[PDB]
């Protein structure tokens, strides 16, 4: 998780001047072996963004997580699937062997003249104990 | 083929 | 090199300007149905020259030698008063046109010999030469019969050619 | 449900000849090509002809015409397939297939007509198992022969074992006279190039969205295949249940699968053409290439043929990048750029002439088709997840794949 620490703050900035609230097709880095988000890698993740801080307790959201999922891709070489979490209806835990952190529910001059969403929760046993799992029991098999 | 491959994995557990 | 052609009316010495330019006599010469050429070769350009015949049933034809065509020459009577409408219709019909874009044009007023044969101006002004537009176009009187102002036209127009 | 199963040429003269019934004579076949020049000359033109109650069902090779006769109410679908088939297969036997092909190895192309098909039923087909006992250069046929796993043969081994996928995408679009997208659909289709050991059962998944939506990941990156077809080896009764890509390979190059799907996102390169065609005169082509797709990717070697008037003449060409080949053999320009990378925009200015004579007859509208290629690029975004590979005597081989995308018709209706 080396090349992940000169966009941590940069892609972050993007986050979160991205609203939690031309181009056409894609490209495929040329030679590079892709891989999903394994379980050790997601291991090392979770202890990437336990240690390098700025995450937890963040507003997260879905823009949020697609600029994190491409750059993950396209600078790391990984499937940008792996930030997938259990919908609406309860904790929205991860769909992802390994990652430990489940989500709970919670510039300025953009704003007109006189007017007329969830966070991070470290979970060390969504890696074993897969929780969406049990709200997603038929399918996983 | 003058381009070049690029190795899938195997399980994707 | 350049190519030339000869437009105007009917009767208009045009041929007569032809092998007087060419050859330098005045050939009895039958109203020319087809058309005519001669390369007349003369201030380091040779003049391939396009005669073609002004009557009625030749006209629509004149399109066809409208390409690569680098000058007019617009062949007027001086003698026809009658006829100057027509032949400004013939000009602004001709003229007018995608293909032969790019031409410069050299009018005759040919045949002074009479107190009905006009000058240069007011056959000018009968056509409205004022009124055309992307046109290095003069006017020269000519008199076809003595050989007069026709060398004086092919003087102005090799100087039109190169830029 | 064939009877006499003919092969012509552009004369009309029998390459090859075999009955399969005698319910068609043989001599049927000379009123076939007069017939072929009557429907033709009145525009009648179908792949089926009648000569009385002969039903003359045909394909049109380079030279050669594979006339199938049969009388009556025969499967068509049955006939053309295996048409198609015996191209292919000829074309597996014979790099090129043409009149010395045939006069040349009539010792083989005999024995595949006795082969391929009995009395109008083909049986076997299968090019690659039937060099196994049809050869050019006899002992019993293979058991995969007999066998239902007909595609690949036990005991195929060699030193790697590679597994050359090729994710090809072609982009088809149609834009009218208006600039509107008419129809801009994409039919990929996944080529594998298989060099295993034994008798592996591949089991493949892709980025499928219906394969998301039953795993709960119907939110992320999923293409939707809105229909594919497969490979006889692809067991469909498993893929129907729960989209499940489980096949045995044949050995070698073939197209596994061939999905097709509907995209209402930009062409990767908008073309902007005018046509200043004067009359008598001469004809202006302003034309431009906007690169629509990614930065990153860079189409490769185009072609972009523009139909051009056949008496057009004295051609101009003010490019910017790109040269142009003037192509009077088809009437056309080819302003041909090898690298045009992604967000790029190159214009062409073309000058004719034309004719002070205007000519006898109309010509029609072809449209415009460039032949880009982008590698390393599914414009639909399909992923190979993984490849599992299942031996019983167990190995890891080497799975591999590239990614190109090349047009389908990629025609744009000019003026
Ligand atoms: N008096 C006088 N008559 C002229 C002069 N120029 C031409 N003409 C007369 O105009 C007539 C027409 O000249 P031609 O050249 O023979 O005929 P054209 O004008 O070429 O007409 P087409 O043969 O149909 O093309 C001639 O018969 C001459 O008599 C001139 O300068 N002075
Ligand atoms: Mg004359």
């Amino acid at each position: 998780s080396k090349s992940s620490v000169i966009g941590w703050p940069a892609v972050r900035e993007r986050m979160r001047r991205a609203e939690p609230a031309e181009e056409v097709g894609f490209p495929v880095t040329p030679q590079v072996p892709l891989r999903p988000m394994t379980y050790k890698a997601a291991v090392d993740l979770s202890h990437f963004l336990k240690e390098k801080g700025g995450l937890e307790g963040l507003i997260h959201s879905q823009r949020r997580q697609d600029i994190l999922d491409l750059w993950i891709y396209h600078t790391q070489g990984y499937f940008p699937d792996w930030q997938n979490y259990t919908p609406g209806p309860g904790v929205r835990y991860p769909l992802t062997f390994g990652w430990c952190y489940k989500l709970v529910p919670v510039k300025g001059e953009n704003t007109s003249l006189l007017h007329p969403v969830l966070e991070w929760r470290f979970d060390s046993r969504l890696a074993f104990h897969h929780v969406a799992r049990e709200l997603h029991p038929e399918y996983f098999k | 083929t003058s381009y070049d491959y690029c190795r899938v994995p195997m399980e994707d557990g | 090199e350049m190519r030339i052609l000869m437009v105007g009316l009917d009767a208009a010495g045009k041929t007569t300007i032809l092998y007087k330019l060419k050859l330098g006599e005045i050939v009895t010469t039958i109203p020319t149905i087809g058309f005519n050429v001669e390369t007349v070769e003369y201030k380091n350009i040779s003049f391939t020259v396009w005669d073609v015949g002004g009557l009625d049933k030749i006209r629509p034809l004149w399109r066809h030698y409208f390409q690569n065509t680098q000058g007019l020459i617009f062949v007027v009577d001086s003698n026809d008063r009658e006829r100057v409408n027509e032949a400004r219709e013939e000009l602004m019909r001709m003229l007018a046109e995608d293909e032969l874009r790019d031409a410069v044009l050299l009018v005759f007023a040919n045949k002074q010999d009479l107190p009905n044969a006009m000058n240069a101006a007011e056959i000018t002004d009968k056509l409205g030469l004022h009124s055309l537009r992307h046109r290095n176009w003069y006017i020269q009187a000519t008199c076809a019969t003595s050989g007069d102002g026709l060398y004086e036209g092919l003087d102005w127009l090799s100087n039109q050619l190169r830029n | 449900s064939a009877s006499a199963v003919y092969v012509l040429d552009l004369k009309g003269k029998v390459l090859i000849c075999r009955n399969y019934r005698g319910d068609v004579d043989m001599s049927e076949v000379e009123h076939f090509m007069p017939i072929l020049m009557e429907k033709e000359e009145e525009g009648m033109l179908s792949p089926i002809l009648a000569h009385g109650g002969v039903r003359f069902m045909w394909i049109k090779h380079n030279n050669l015409y594979l006339v199938a006769t049969s009388k009556k109410n025969a499967c068509v679908s049955l006939v053309f397939s295996f048409l198609y088939k015996v191209v292919q297969v000829f074309s597996e036997y014979f790099k090129e297939l043409e009149e010395e092909s045939i006069r040349d190895n009539f010792v083989i192309i005999y024995e595949l007509l006795d082969e391929l098909m009995d009395f109008g039923y083909p049986q076997t087909t299968d090019s690659k198992i039937l060099q196994e006992y049809i050869t050019q250069e006899a002992p019993r046929p293979p058991a995969t022969v007999t066998n239902a796993v007909s595609w690949r043969s036990e005991g195929i081994k060699y030193r790697k074992n590679e597994v050359f996928l090729d994710v090809i995408e072609a982009v088809n679009l149609l834009v009218s006279a208006n600039g509107n997208v008419l129809r801009s659909e994409i039919v990929g289709s996944i080529k594998m190039r298989v060099f295993l050991s034994g008798m592996p059962e591949l089991r493949l998944g892709l980025n499928d969205k219906v394969l998301f939506d039953n795993t709960g990941r119907g939110k992320s990156k999923s293409v939707e295949l809105e229909d594919v077809k497969f490979h006889q080896c692809v067991r469909l009764s498993r893929f129907e249940n729960d989209r499940t890509i489980s096949f045995i390979p044949p050995d070698g190059e073939f197209e596994l699968m061939s999905y097709r799907l509907n995209t209402h996102v930009k062409p990767l390169i908008w073309i902007e053409s005018v046509i200043e065609k004067h009359s008598h005169s001469r004809i202006e082509y302003m034309v431009k290439a906007k690169s629509q797709f990614k930065r990153r990717s860079t189409a490769n070697n185009v072609e972009i043929h523009i139909p051009v008037p056949n008496d057009a003449d004295s051609p101009k060409f003010k490019t910017t990048v790109g040269s142009v080949k003037w192509v009077p053999e088809n009437s056309e320009i080819v302003w041909s750029v090898k690298s045009f990378p992604g967000g790029k925009e190159y214009l062409m200015r073309a000058h004719f002439g034309l004719p002070s004579v205007e000519a006898e007859d109309k010509e029609g509208k072809p449209p415009i088709s460039v032949k880009f290629e982008i590698p390393y690029f599914t414009t639909s975004g399909i992923q190979v997840r993984y490849l599992k590979i299942i031996e019983k005597s167990g190995y890891q081989a080497l799975p591999w794949v590239r990614y190109i995308t090349q047009n389908g018709d990629y025609q744009l209706r000019t003026q």
